[PDB]
């Protein structure tokens, strides 16, 4: 059952009710269904003040519905409990039934945006914009590319980068444009916990239709490698190795590393390690004694001037000491 | 293992581990044990020296407790207690239920706070996990003598 | 009720012996 | 013991096993208690049966190993336990399906990841020469298709009738699988043994958005079948006015 | 099935008593009292009654023991953040078995005055969700500030206001 607060009161909604579109079983079925079945319409805002519709890529909603797996640290995908596969017969029937219930109650240019899933922090990425002209005459297109920082809840944070290409497209020809997405070219550093909203807008002649594409790009921080034995004996010292390679363009300053874990460390211990220059590897060794039997987890957090709250975890099974006299 | 980091000594998230439970009130029993050695086997162990039931009773070298009396302290004992408490190591609301776990956590926090060296942890763990004898087995042995833990 | 599980037919339905078999190979030839 | 494994009643199962129950009792259908425990998701029951000496390579009347039962239901922990105990990851049923085919059929993404982590053949074929990518395209599981493609699955694998995963994706109106395949190098102009392009299949099936996407990506409507028929012929023979109109508007 | 007590083992001075509770009992803090005929009621102690996923007759029953462990007993959880194409798993300490979490949860539930419905998991879940959403609205401030140590400090700061 899904706990869905309403601004108030809270409602329990079965997952199958959301999947089958049983709008009417609980008052919160409609909102949960719309959260994973809505369609995005993109409107272009002009300097004249006219809000004009744009040909747009399909921005799918309700993707990769995930939860922690059973008996492991793996990721379990439960999207099939919430939605039928897109374009299937069952999904089409559910959408048609929901639309009918709601109703009763109440061009020659094509853009294909290829972007990486993530951009390394203070790093470089290459994006591709494919423009295909379906007209019999050559076209003068205005390719506008914009990178903006967005919070997790869709709130705009800061404009980062913008580009305005002027291209001539031959008739009945496909053109691929490669653009380097560089952190150093950003007008300002993205705020913490934000995501990159990469947008590509193409305007040609005076057709009034603009091709638009958008993608969400995450920011990838350096990997915090934890090396620890899989099995450990209770009341015996255990050693954990922490490795972090500085792939950034600036040295890591005010470096603090903290270790914590239930059944392994009382509260947390924070440690200071030396500054790590670019293309250098930080190696830290921690010795601690597990005291609780079972599957425990060691959590390591690293803070510096370049990035903060970089956390990684590793699981160790603590076994009881061997029986003796 | 290239670097052994130094303690940050920061309490930015100290309030995150503060429980909201209200502790109870009890008249408590306090027991004092001193690291001593026996005479029959020359083995170092823990033997109780005095107990507090809101009045102090001491254990002599005959196996029987002395008469109860009020607790009276020397000036040097309180001065040294304040000196070691000011820079002392505290493990509050510790989730441990065994003496071995408490000793391990205390030694880890000792090393973290630079109270002891990492080379002394094994010896201190050996000492803290010794057998804790009482007045019942004092006569079973050859008595108790003052002992000092050595490097070996 | 609340005792249907003590019978052969309901237990056979609950055990779902069809779930342990390979149903078919979906081909669905497009030719009319 | 079969009932105890079905309901994961550990106490009565241990009592029966201590009294002398057969841990590998095989009825006429071939369904062992290990099969039931793997299918039902009973991890602790699976561990108990393996400790008591359950055979891990036993096949049912359809030649389904317990790994197949665990994979078709998405039980990642049971599959990992079986693989650690020596379960054959390339076991095939009577139809040639491997456990990765079962996992892809049920949209079990983490089970597919676990099987690929244990050196499963990413391009294993059934009797119909259907790869797990073919199964994902047929069932519309774009996440399974993406995971398979990211680990090296061939996007242009051929079935018995020459059908690519792109052909099956266009047949079943699965647009996201089509987009993922075309991103990962699937041939938009690939033909079957009868010369059927993905545009041919999409026009015959009447899936207008797939036809629109293919024509926007540069697919030629002038392609012909072994019968020389064009996608316009396929649209006209099935009464799809909108698809035929879009084909006429683009280049026909 | 209902409330009952039976002596399983007995001595001259001690009784070993097995006490059962109904599968649809009201949750919360309980006081166990013993009455002797012609004598005043005596308090034997206190205990807290919780929902039972291990009990088949309970409304929160789970078929799998592994599911029971993962969804109730596991205090080390994973909250998945990031984008759909780049999922970043964040280690999270639920800490539902911390000493003060049960008391805080029951004190929050005590705001609801329909104590007869506390035996129903649906009513308890809805009341807790509404109250926690209200606390999130009242306590979460507009924008280390992003350093998290689990759900227990967040609950303590939402209820008491300190932290």
């Amino acid at each position: 059952q899904i706990l869905h607060p309403s601004a108030g009161s809270c409602d329990l909604v079965p997952v199958r009710a959301v999947k089958e579109g049983t709008l009417g079983l609980t008052p919160a079925v409609s909102d949960l269904f719309a959260a994973i079945n809505a369609s995005c319409v993109v409107w272009k805002c002009c300097e004249d003040g006219t809000l004009e519709l744009t040909d747009s890529n399909t921005k799918y909603v309700g993707n990769n519905i995930s939860t922690k797996g059973v008996g492991s640290d793996r990721c379990e995908d439960i999207t099939q409990n919430y939605k039928y596969p897109e374009g299937s017969l069952q999904e089409k029937e559910v959408l048609e039934r929901v639309e009918k219930e709601k109703m009763e109650r109440e061009s020659p240019l094509y853009l294909l945006l290829k972007a990486p899933s993530s951009l390394p922090l203070r790093g470089d990425a290459q994006i591709s914009v494919t423009l295909v002209n379906h007209s019999e005459q050559e076209k003068a297109v205005q390719l506008a590319i914009g990178v903006q920082a967005v919070h997790y809840n869709g709130v705009l944070a800061a404009k980062l980068w913008r580009k305005k290409l002027h291209l001539t497209l031959s008739a009945n020809l496909e053109k691929i444009i490669t653009i380097g997405l560089f952190f150093s070219n950003f007008e300002r550093n993205p705020p913490e916990n934000t995501f990159l909203r990469l947008t590509a807008m193409a305007t040609h002649s005076e057709s009034n239709l603009s091709c638009f594409a958008q993608e969400d790009i995450a920011i990838c921080r350096p990997h915090l490698a934890i090396k620890m034995p899989e099995k450990a004996e209770q009341y015996q010292p255990l050693t954990a190795s922490v490795s972090l390679q500085n792939s950034l363009d600036a040295p890591m300053e005010d470096c603090v590393i903290s270790i914590l874990g239930r059944g392994l460390i009382h509260r947390e211990r924070s440690y200071r390690f030396r500054s790590v220059w670019p293309e250098n590897t930080m190696c830290a060794k921690f010795q601690f004694t597990p005291t609780h039997v079972g599957l425990q987890r060691l959590t390591v957090e690293v803070d510096c001037n370049m990035f903060q709250n970089l956390t990684n975890y590793k699981s160790v099974t603590v076994v009881a000491p061997e029986l003796s006299a | 293992q290239m670097e052994e980091p130094a303690a940050h000594d920061t309490e930015a998230t100290a309030t995150d581990y503060h429980t909201t439970s209200h502790p109870g009130t009890h008249k408590v029993y306090v027991e004092l044990q001193e690291l001593v050695m026996d005479e029959k086997n020359q083995e170092l162990r823990w033997m109780e020296a005095a107990r507090w039931v809101q009045l102090e009773e001491n254990l002599g070298e005959n196996g029987a407790w002395g008469r109860p009396h009020l607790s009276h302290l020397t000036f040097w004992s309180l001065l040294e207690l304040r000196r070691v408490f000011t820079k002392g190591t505290v493990l509050l609301d510790l989730q441990e239920t065994s003496l071995a776990g408490v000793a391990n956590q205390l030694l880890d926090r000792f090393i973290f706070e630079d109270q002891i060296r990492p080379q002394d942890r094994e010896e201190l763990l050996r000492a803290l996990l010794l057998k804790h004898s009482h007045a019942g087995e004092l006569e079973a042995l050859g008595g108790v003598k003052p002992a000092v833990l050595t490097r070996s | 009720e609340e005792l249907q599980d003590d019978y052969e037919d309901m237990m056979e339905e609950n055990l779902e012996q069809e779930e342990y078999e390979d149903p078919d190979i979906p081909e669905s030839q497009m030719e009319e | 013991l079969h009932i105890a494994a079905h309901y994961e009643n550990l106490n009565v199962a241990q009592l029966l096993l201590n009294r002398g129950a057969s841990v590998n009792f095989t009825p006429q259908n071939g369904i062992t208690p290990l099969h039931i425990a793997s299918r039902r998701g009973n991890v602790i029951m699976v561990r108990l049966l393996l400790d008591r000496g359950a055979q891990i390579e036993t096949k049912t009347k359809d030649e389904l190993t317990p790994l197949h039962c665990a994979a078709r239901n998405g039980h990642v922990r049971i599959s990992e336990i079986l693989l650690d105990h020596g379960a054959p990851i390339q076991a095939k049923t009577k139809n040639g399906l491997s456990p990765i085919h079962m996992a892809a059929q049920g949209d079990h993404l983490d089970c597919v990841r676990l099987l690929l982590q244990y050196d499963a053949e990413i391009d294993d074929i059934t009797l119909d020469h259907l790869t797990p990518l073919h199964v994902a395209a047929h069932c519309g599981h774009h996440r399974v298709a993406k995971v398979l493609l990211d680990k090296g699955a061939k996007p242009n694998s051929r079935a018995l009738n020459g059908f690519t995963p792109l052909h099956i994706a266009c047949k079943k109106n699965h647009v996201r699988v089509m987009e993922l395949l075309l991103k990962t190098g699937a041939s938009i102009d690939a033909v079957t043994e009868s010369g059927l392009t993905p545009l041919h299949v999409a026009s015959f099936m009447g899936h207008l958005p797939i036809v629109k996407n293919l024509l926007q990506r540069g697919a030629s409507p002038n392609v012909s079948n072994v019968k020389v028929e064009t996608p316009l012929h396929m649209a006209a023979r099935a009464g799809h006015t909108e698809v035929a109109k879009y084909l006429l508007q683009n280049k026909a | 099935k209902w409330w009952s007590a039976v002596v399983e083992e007995r001595d001259a001075q001690s009784w070993t008593i097995s006490v059962t509770t109904p599968a649809d009992a009201v949750i919360g803090h309980y006081s166990l009292l013993l009455q002797v005929s012609g004598r005043k009621q005596l308090l034997l102690g206190q205990f807290t009654l919780l929902f039972n996923p291990w009990n088949r007759e309970d409304a929160v029953f789970l078929k799998n023991e592994a599911q029971r462990m993962e969804y109730l007993l596991n205090q080390n959880g994973l909250i998945y953040l990031g984008t759909a194409d780049c999922i970043q798993a964040e280690s999270w300490d639920f800490g539902q078995f911390e000493g003060d979490v049960i008391d805080l949860s029951l004190r929050l539930l005590s705001k609801d005055k329909q104590v007869e419905k506390w035996s129903q998991p649906v009513h308890v879940a809805r009341v807790l969700g509404a109250l926690l959403h209200f606390l999130k609205e009242q306590r979460v401030l507009p924008t280390l500030l992003n350093k998290r140590r689990g759900s227990v400090p967040i609950l303590r700061q939402w209820l008491t206001g300190r932290g």
